[PDB]
């Protein structure tokens, strides 16, 4: 696994792309698991009454399209992962993959990254 | 793949 070692990985600091974002610690090796995107997977069709509900609370919100009709919600229950920027030539990509029979959307390293880099990856 |  890698709960431990992500948060020696990464972490969250200002983005000159948009608003923090999540940062290289150490370097990365292509291949490597980086960090999960920790939260619950909610039905696509609560994206919309879920949102207006952080929207009128001023809670800032963050979800992940698993696809048409699942997206996992990490506004209460997320990590670092959920300030992942998006970029069309990005250095990582989401998989889902299945534990013991459960989803999990997992951050891949493309490339290697360097220390100090803003890890991204592509939303669409 | 944010908000929504
Ligand atoms: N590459 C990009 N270019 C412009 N805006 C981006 C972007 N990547 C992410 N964003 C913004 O960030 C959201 C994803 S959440 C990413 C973390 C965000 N920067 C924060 O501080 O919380 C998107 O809805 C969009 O608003
Ligand atoms: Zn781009």
């Amino acid at each position: 696994a890698l709960a431990a070692a992500s948060a020696a990985a990464v972490g969250v600091y200002r983005s000159p792309i948009h608003g923090r974002g999540l940062f290289c610690k150490r370097n990365i090796d292509a291949g490597e698991m980086v960090i999960e995107y920790a939260g619950n997977v909610i039905r696509s069709i609560q994206t919309d009454k879920r949102e207006k509900y952080y929207d009128s609370k001023g809670i800032g919100c963050y979800m992940f399209r698993i696809d048409d009709s699942e997206v996992v919600d990490a506004t209460m229950h997320g990590n670092a992962a959920r300030f992942i920027n998006h970029s069309c030539e990005p250095n990582c990509y989401s998989r889902v993959i299945n534990i013991d029979g459960q989803k999990h959307i997992v951050i891949f390293a493309m490339r290697k990254i360097y220390r100090g880099e803003e890890l991204t990856y592509d939303y669409a | 793949v944010k908000r929504c």
